[PDB]
DNA sequence: GTTCAGTCCGACGACGCATCAGCACAGAAGC
DNA sequence: GTCGGACTGAAC
DNA sequence: GCTTCTGTGCTGATGCGTC
């Protein structure tokens, strides 16, 4: 018997938007906390970590946890269906096969309702408890989104080498290569960059899906990207007074 | 009204036991009647009668009506030369299907497969969506125009102009004319008659009930006070003129208005072959070895040539100085080949004006002054004549020549043409050549010709007699020379043992039952089966009822984790891979569909059989040992 | 000879926009009443109307009554190269086969001559009915809840009741839903209703009428038991489209 | 070696923009009169000429006359990367087949090096002509006719007299025709010597205008048998113009 | 005169150029 | 391309 | 800024013509 109402279901749109090509399908996690989600992609390389506070809901009805399979890319349709300015009502019933999608217009004339088939996933989930991780960035999103657009045309992955006065990142092709060099900034602190940086990193990944994990520039417009040795990239957008989403990615070589 | 029309009823009459007006269009109900009656009937001499009996009435009623109804029963759009075609296969028509019953695709996706037939899917279901105007009756010229229009309408987009046309016939049905349309567009009439009993029911037509008579006419049964045999006897002589007289020339348009307006005797005295007018090549019987040679050869004089294994050209050479090519199947290759429309004038004698030449093209290796494999010559670009930059060398194989600087040669003994063929022709070593060729009677001189055959990469010999039954006219015999194949004539040729691993569902006489099936090759060192192939040839019905039985309860929902596939079409089943099937093959070629022995020659171009024939199941071996990876490997590096 | 002009030449271009996906070849009859279509669809399910009032034009002269047919496609092509702003003239030739235009920008004219066509005409005389339902609504709201509507499900029920219309459907994901309520002008919902009534269409259909939505903010749909709905919009002070669409069930 | 610096350097996006689609591999020219490249189409039908004053420049040391062969494609797949604001440095070495790109926005710094390639170029020389009618437009006029004519026939009549130009299309859909008669940058202009009517393929003329965006005003020279020469006057840092036969 | 003999008709297969579709994004135009 | 299958004549 | 669109391919998916 769950219910949220949430007035910024533009919100919605954007983070649902980020998954429906990384993945078809999904679960997920409802508690007295919030929304929970953790899932591997399609190839089974990088995995996604989704948040949403239970604080940010304009109302909340949580009775029970539950567990919603999910074809991330019917919803994305629905939505799709969905008007910006429009306040946003899920409703669970805990017995159904069903998941009812109610919008009220901020005119109260136009009352949509859909409801949408669930079905049973094979849940694979993985501990990943965090890490001091020895670099940390925050910079502008549609720099980076921009950056990666310019170089995965130029060879298949990047190096990215990060120093404490800053960070220079490398693709390598057939034409030739590209070195593309980013300094920390100040008095700009929405715009500037931040380094806070334990060790001189230089670590090797596919564009291929930082193609992908770009999707979400216009939730934030700062990113934060943390490194560490031998282990995978996080990418993280912080959702504004609401959440966050986090990718990682493992290291190739 | 044409529901009640019966042209199978006894003592059938032109014009009382038709069903619409003189000088009307003829209505389509009738010919999809006349086809329901047609699959109602398993004897081709009574549906070539019920055929002419509607063409009888067609002709006595409606003239200009024929063609149209012609070129339906040949399940044809017009002219083979003018290159039209549908376009619109399964899934394109299926949808058409869902659309006009409303329903959702997967249902009836499922029924059509059920059933093997999209003709009976194609009624039963209705949308209700209740139209303002009820539609006009379907008339037959109508129907053939809306064929030609979904032909004609390409470019972006085109599928919702073709649904909507199609939708547009759909809805217009009015008994059973689905049924007929649906097979109609989908290729797959199985009307059970061909080009050869549509021409018989035309000439019996046109014989009882000859064209330009005013209505009504007086007469209506030639055949009146003649016995039936000496009936018969007339009959069957029209028949071997009209025959030959469709294949000098294999065109309706051409033959039709001229047969309409002077009449069938005088026929030939209007159409004579000429080059710029295609005409139908020659066919050949198989046979497996040197003793049915000599015996179907026993008095008539022979040669033996090789058979190169690459395509037919049919060449047309005008005075105008103009060429033409056409394919096998008179489409029209000129586009294909703008290079050999250049190489002409060095090919021929100068002193010859036009030309008609029956020849082979195959690629060839112009430094390594040798063939290469079929492979190599599909892949030519098809339609533009852009000659500057050709990828594949080809080089031409004379074996027979039809027609020369006005003189018709198809009524001439092989002998006379061969010799005229080579006294009038140039050669130059891989650009043109004759085939090569041997003659004689005796057999070890046979064995020697096919040995230098399958070691200069030739599918055989061709053997075809000199002068007696040695004209070119197919309405004789169609199949006159004999090929003698590796595959047989070996005793036996590349034989295997593969793996059963899926089904495909049949239709038409294939329906309800299995129709092919798919194989897999044992790759030990992964202990894997790989795809290699499907088959869907050379069992019989009694042993296909035992395959489908012993295969229908081992059926799994599943796809196998010991089971490779990957480009091959999913089967419409998954079995167990309990069995184990012995087939021949003509070839082994690289497949980028198989992923059998991937690595063993080449890491990403796979391998499969070419012409695979079922032999029977090897039910004595276990799966496992089957032929594996290792042998296909060995079986290809042996082939080279 | 007949010619006809208008200033706002935008009209002819929104207008031709309006019909292109739905018809490829029409007749289009002139009168002294003015310049009127009727077409049905290739299909035979759904009908347009065309009404454009002579008096409206700027400027309009006839001579004789003409059925001319025309190829939609190419003269939609030829439709296309008009600016925003340009002012149009339509001249025809009584015999031509050929149809005469002149756009006009506000030192350069564009002149063109487009192929006629001869078409075999079918025509249905509507008869006038009323409806139990009539309903006048915003354009770009009955645009929303068309495009809305295409991914969900392929037939739309359509009921009515005083409270307020609801649209209804689903497919191969559920259902989908929406109540929409009057108001209390260009931005209003207002009902002129009998009975409580459900039908069925085609939204495939209605996806195609949808595009005459920059003709007018308002539009009226007309409904009734066992009749084609029909849609109506009024180009302001010029005319009309109608579109009649049959029903399921 | 070579090291120059442009501020606009969305001139030099335009222009690879304006080649890439036409010609896909060239010849670089280097001077101290700036950057100068001829070359001719891969249908051997049109020639683009680029010239490039050094004195533009913001920054500009020659030391050599370089020939450099570049692929248009991957360079303009290079280019895509700046944005429009960024001042750009050019960098060449004399034996290398490689050049340094150093692009700065008004903080970032993007370093690209492209490999060089082997190359048959083909030379026309280009004496001085007068050309008889000399149209002055504005550039987006002359875009939008090409697009819409490319509609009513592939070829086009293209006609000059004092009074005004007529540009003609032609085909089975019908035949249209543009008037244009002599009137700021909002003017139009012509020098007439001799009366002119010519026929041209479009498919070249709709490759043409995606130079469009370099320059306010096009210039189009006409005489008897020659070459159409259209010409993007880029703003005080030289000129672009293109060749092409007239048919038959 | 019937155990053969040849016709004729449609079952199915393997490649590959063409050839169009179906998102999906930069792009520009309109707001 | 290829093999089987139903049917009218073949000729010993 | 966002809109809906339009023109943009890029890469996939079968129809059809050979053997
Ligand atoms: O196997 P099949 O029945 O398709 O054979 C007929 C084809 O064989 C080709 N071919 C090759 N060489 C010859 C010669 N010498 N004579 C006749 N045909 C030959 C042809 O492509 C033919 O259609």
């Amino acid at each position: 018997m769950f219910e949220a109402r949430l007035v910024q279901g533009s919100i919605l749109k954007k983070v649902l938007e980020a998954l429906k090509d990384l993945i078809n399908e999904a679960c997920w996690d409802i508690s007295s906390s919030g929304v929970n989600l953790q899932s591997m992609d399609s190839s089974h390389v990088s995995l996604v970590q989704l948040t949403l506070r239970s604080e940010g809901f304009d109302t909340y009805r949580c009775d029970r946890n539950l567990a919603m399979g999910v074809n991330l890319t019917s919803m994305s349709k629905i939505l799709k269906c969905a008007g910006n300015e429009d306040i946003i009502t899920l409703r669970a019933e805990d017995n159904a096969d069903t998941l009812a999608l109610v919008f009220e217009a901020p005119n109260q004339e136009k009352v949509s309702d859909y409801e949408m088939k669930l079905m049973d996933l094979d849940v694979e989930q993985l501990g990943i408890p965090e890490q001091e991780y020895s670099c940390v960035v925050k910079m502008p999103s549609g720099e980076f989104a921009r950056i990666c657009r310019d170089l995965s045309h130029i060879g298949d992955a990047v190096v990215i080498s990060c120093a404490k006065d800053g960070v220079k990142f490398s693709a390598s092709g057939e034409l030739g290569n590209g070195n593309i060099k980013l300094s920390q900034t100040s008095n700009v602190e929405e715009e500037a960059v931040t380094i806070e940086m334990n060790e001189p990193v230089q670590l090797t990944f596919a564009l291929r899906y930082l193609n992908f994990f770009t999707k979400a520039t216009p939730l934030s417009s700062t990113v934060t990207l943390s490194m560490s040795a031998d282990v995978p990239l996080v990418v993280e957008y912080k959702i504004a007074d609401m959440g966050h989403l986090k990718y990682y990615l493992a290291p190739k070589i | 009204d044409p529901s009640g029309y019966n042209p199978a009823k006894n003592n059938y009459h032109p014009v009382e036991d038709a069903c619409w007006k003189p000088g009307q269009k003829v209505p389509y109900l009738a010919v999809a009647r006349t086809f329901e009656k047609i699959e109602e009937v398993s004897a081709r001499l009574r549906m070539v009668e019920t055929l002419s009996n509607l063409l009888r009435s067609v002709v006595a009623l409606s003239p200009p009506d024929l063609l149209p109804v012609l070129y339906l029963s040949l399940n044809h759009l017009g002219p083979p030369q003018q290159g039209l075609e549908l376009g619109v296969g399964d899934g394109v028509l299926l949808k058409a299907v869902a659309q006009a019953t409303g329903r959702q695709l997967e249902s009836v996706r499922a029924e059509a497969a059920e059933k093997g037939d999209v003709g009976l899917v194609a009624e039963n279901s209705r949308s209700t969506q209740r139209l303002m105007l009820p539609p006009p009756p379907l008339t037959a010229s109508g129907v053939f125009s809306k064929f030609r229009d979904i032909a004609r309408l390409t470019g972006s987009a085109s599928t919702a102009k073709k649904i909507d046309i199609i939708k547009g016939l759909f809805v217009a049905c009015r008994h059973s004319e689905a049924r007929f349309i649906a097979r109609s567009l989908s290729g797959r009439l199985r009307l059970g008659l061909a080009e050869q009993s549509v021409l018989a029911a035309l000439s019996q037509a046109v014989s009882l009930t000859p064209p330009g008579q005013e209505f009504p006419p007086a007469m209506v049964d030639a055949g009146k006070g003649k016995t039936a045999e000496a009936r018969k006897t007339w009959l069957e002589e029209q028949g071997m003129i009209l025959k030959q007289t469709f294949c000098e020339v294999p065109d309706l348009d051409r033959i039709i208005p001229v047969l309409l307006e002077h009449g069938l005797e005088r026929l030939p005295e209007h159409c004579k072959l000429s080059p710029g007018i295609p005409l139908k090549p020659m066919l050949a019987h198989p046979t497996r070895g040197i003793s049915e040679v000599l015996k179907r050869f026993e008095e008539a004089a022979f040669t033996c040539e090789y058979k190169y294994d690459g395509q037919r050209a049919q060449i047309h050479a005008l005075e105008g100085g103009e060429v033409k090519i056409f394919s096998r199947n008179q489409e029209d290759n000129t586009g294909k080949y703008p290079d050999i429309i250049s190489r002409i004038p060095k090919i021929k004698l100068p002193s010859v004006t036009s030309f008609i030449l029956d020849t082979e093209a195959v690629a060839w290796d112009r430094e390594k002054k040798q063939i290469q494999p079929f492979q190599v010559l599909t892949t030519r670009k098809r339609k533009e004549v852009d000659a500057s930059e050709i990828q594949v060398q080809v080089c031409l194989y004379a074996f027979d020549l039809i027609y020369l600087n006005g003189e018709s040669l198809v009524r001439e003994p092989l002998s006379r043409r061969r010799q005229l063929l080579r006294e009038n022709f140039v050669e130059t070593e891989g650009e043109f050549v004759f085939a090569t060729s041997l003659d004689t009677k005796d057999i070890e001189q046979i064995a020697e010709f096919l040995e230098q055959s399958v070691k200069d990469s030739c599918e055989g010999l061709m053997v075809k007699t000199l002068d007696v039954d040695a004209t070119y006219e197919i309405a004789k015999r169609s199949h006159n020379w004999l090929k003698l194949k590796k595959d047989y004539l070996d005793g036996v040729g590349d034989t295997l043992d593969l793996v059963v691993i899926g089904a495909y569902l049949g239709r038409g006489k294939r329906a309800g039952r299995y129709g092919g099936f798919l194989l897999a090759s044992y790759d030990e060192d992964s202990e894997e089966l790989q795809a290699i192939c499907k088959l869907g040839t050379g069992f019989s019905d009694e042993e296909l009822e035992e395959h489908h039985q012993s295969l229908k309860a081992l059926v799994l929902p599943s796809p196998r984790p010991y089971v490779r596939i990957d480009g091959a079409v999913i089967p419409d089943h998954w079995l167990d891979p309990s069995a184990v099937w012995e087939v021949k093959c003509a070839d082994l070629s690289l497949s980028p569909i198989y992923p059998a022995a991937r690595g063993l020659v080449d890491s990403d171009k796979g391998i499969s059989l070419r012409f695979p024939r079922f032999i029977r199941v090897r039910e004595d071996k276990q799966p496992e040992q089957a032929t594996t990876s290792a042998q296909v490997a060995c079986l290809y590096r042996k082939q080279s």
